[PDB]
């Protein structure tokens, strides 16, 4: 029930730069015995985590000396003295003082300028009309950095119900889809659909509507 | 050097169960203590149980106590879990994890086994097509899309005129909907491009033996 | 259950799925909903020998 | 307590 928190969410770099990331724990870390079981792994896509860093700071077999760790009590924080692209990946902190539990995860990506997004949106088709069914789709397609946030508005009021959203791997840029679902009773009950995005890039928001009716 | 090997996962309904082993190599196996180590579809990890060396003491978080076993054959150098009354939220890939001698710790994790919980049957998924708006002159390019959707289990396969049309074009990631899947493609061409040519989605869903292709027609 | 097979041959969308039944009616029925699901509209026949039925639009 | 569900220290 030790809560493990890792800032930043995410963290960007150029190849050659130097890397921090701070992992926090709801209690203190230091065992009865007086030693620190605080880790930190790394997993690449498709594989399984790897130890990197042992209790605090030591490196485990066959990490490289660019890798460092340190930390006390309940702050820590993994550093990269000098970033390859192998290194990129999603890094985790862990503690064993207590039962096992694990921070969520900072993604160590590869820098890139920033984009704003290509918004397009979709009614749903005739197919799926006639079966019954209604889907709105938006794409917000090569943007830089992630963090995006969307909005669907129908008749100028937000709709949250309803609405999936999916997120395609790091061109470098990123891309979203947004597909908001209704049964083609509620997709007739309002004529103003509306896509908003906003994102870094811009101060005003980046919006796509259709109406029902044209 | 040290290995080891998850195996077993697969699709279970609802309050069903499954067994998963471990083979563990490269090292003397009776003398560490072992992990189940599970990540969910969001990717968080959660520790899921633990095993003494020589397989008296097993712990387990409240979230799996009293439907997970974990167990050992150390003649073997198999580290088992037996998963009794699966939930949805159960579904996970799963690893094992070894612990090391002088500290509490995980050094080395399998490359895991994948289970899924669901209730749902095999179904083929509708292919909806995703054409722009209506009305647009102003000759910028146009983005076309496929909606896959209501597919169970997974995967689909997704390509743009038998893949010919590979360039800036985004598939997403399947998302779970209404007990099955859906995922959507899109495909960013010119004006002069669309719909002079035509633009095909092509669908493939092994599990049903679907393969359709969906023409994208103007609105 | 045996296999049961279905073309579609309509005016974008075409291709094949199949479905596994007790019955050809009873497989005839979760086609149709396949279909239907699709938006396709049109005239169902089936070859006996190859247990597979083409839903064809004009 | 040494051993448990953390591991051991052995």
């Amino acid at each position: 029930n030790i809560v493990m928190t890792q800032t930043p969410l995410s963290l960007p770099v150029s190849l050659g730069d130097q890397a921090s990331i701070s992992c926090r724990s709801s209690q203190s870390l230091v065992h009865s015995n007086g030693n620190t079981y605080l880790h930190w792994y790394l997993q690449k896509p498709g594989q399984s985590p790897k130890l990197l860093i042992y209790t605090v700071s030591n490196r485990f077999s066959g990490v490289p000396d660019r890798f460092s760790g340190s930390g006390s009590g309940t702050d820590f924080t993994l550093k990269i003295s000098r970033v390859e692209a192998e290194d990129l990946g999603v890094y985790f902190c862990s503690q064993s003082t207590h039962f096992p539990t694990f921070g969520g995860g900072t993604k160590l990506e590869i820098k890139r300028a920033d984009a704003a997004p290509t918004v397009s949106i979709f009614p749903p088709s005739s197919e799926q009309l006639t079966s019954g069914g209604a889907s709105v789709v938006c794409f917000l397609n090569n943007f830089y950095p992630k963090d995006i946030n969307v909005k669907w508005k129908i008749d100028g009021k937000e709709r949250q119900n309803g609405v999936l959203n999916s997120w395609t791997d790091q061109d470098s840029t990123y891309s979203m889809s947004s597909t908001l679902t209704l049964t083609k009773d509620e997709y007739e009950r309002h004529n103003s659909y509306t896509c908003e995005a906003t994102h870094k890039t811009s101060t005003s928001p980046i919006v796509k509507s259709f109406n029902r009716n044209e | 050097d040290v290995k080891l090997v998850e195996s077993g996962g697969g699709l279970v309904k609802p309050g069903r169960s499954l067994k998963l082993s471990c083979a563990a190599s490269g090292f003397t196996f009776s003398d560490y203590y072992m992990f189940w180590v599970r990540q969910t579809p969001e990717q968080r990890l959660e520790w899921v149980a633990t095993i003494s060396d020589g397989g008296a003491y097993t712990y387990y978080p409240d979230s799996v106590k009293g439907r997970f076993t974990i167990s050992r054959d150390n003649a073997k150098n198999n580290l088992y879990l037996q998963m009794n009354s699966l939930k949805s939220e159960d579904t996970g890939m799963y690893y094992c994890a070894r612990d090391p001698l002088e500290y509490y710790g995980m050094d080395y994790w399998g490359q895991g086994t994948s289970v899924a919980v669901s209730s749902a049957k095999t179904t083929a998924p509708s292919v909806y097509p995703l054409a722009p708006v209506c009305g647009d002159t102003t000759g910028s390019s146009v983005t076309l899309g496929c909606l896959v959707k209501g597919y169970f289990p997974e995967p689909v396969t997704v390509t743009w005129n038998s893949g010919s049309l590979s360039s800036g074009v985004h598939t997403f990631p399947a998302v779970l909907q209404s007990d099955l899947y859906t995922l959507s493609s899109s495909v960013n061409v010119t004006s002069s491009t669309w719909p002079s040519q035509s633009i095909t989605c092509n669908v493939a869903h092994p599990a049903s033996s679907t393969k359709v292709d969906k023409k994208i027609v103007p609105r | 259950v045996t296999t049961y097979k279905l073309v579609i041959n309509g005016k974008t969308l075409k291709g094949e799925t199949t479905t596994k039944a007790v019955d050809a009616a009873t497989a005839e029925k979760v086609f149709k909903q396949y279909a239907n699901d699709n938006g396709v509209d049109g005239e169902w026949t089936y070859d006996d020998a190859t247990k597979t039925f083409t839903v064809t639009e004009k | 307590a040494n051993g448990g569900a953390s591991g051991q220290v052995k």
